[PDB]
């Protein structure tokens, strides 16, 4: 039971934690950058949209963009993100 | 259209 921190990769076991200034569950991260938990790993981890935190492990990353003020992730516009695919450990 | 994969 060791976990990621930053550079995060397919395999890696990471804490998921809930993020409530951004509403969203994020991967538990000492980096500026954020990596939200995609909406569809909800169910796989037993999650809702609290459990305030679960282990996982990553399975897909996508690199994304803000492309509008107002969106789900409350972030800036410009905002370059990470959305992660996630499975129970 | 609220974000866009980079």
């Amino acid at each position: 039971e060791k976990i990621a921190i930053r550079d995060f990769q397919v395999g890696d076991l990471v804490l998921i934690i809930l993020d409530e200034r951004h509403d969203n569950y994020v991967l538990f991260t000492v980096s500026p950058t954020l990596y939200f938990l995609h909406s569809e790993s909800l169910p796989a981890l037993d999650l809702k949209p609290r459990r305030p935190w679960v282990l996982g492990k990553v399975m897909e990353k996508e690199y994304c963009q803000a492309k509008k003020a107002q969106n789900r992730f409350k972030v800036p516009l410009g905002t370059k993100f990470y959305r992660v695919k996630a499975v129970s450990w | 259209s609220e974000f866009e994969v980079v």
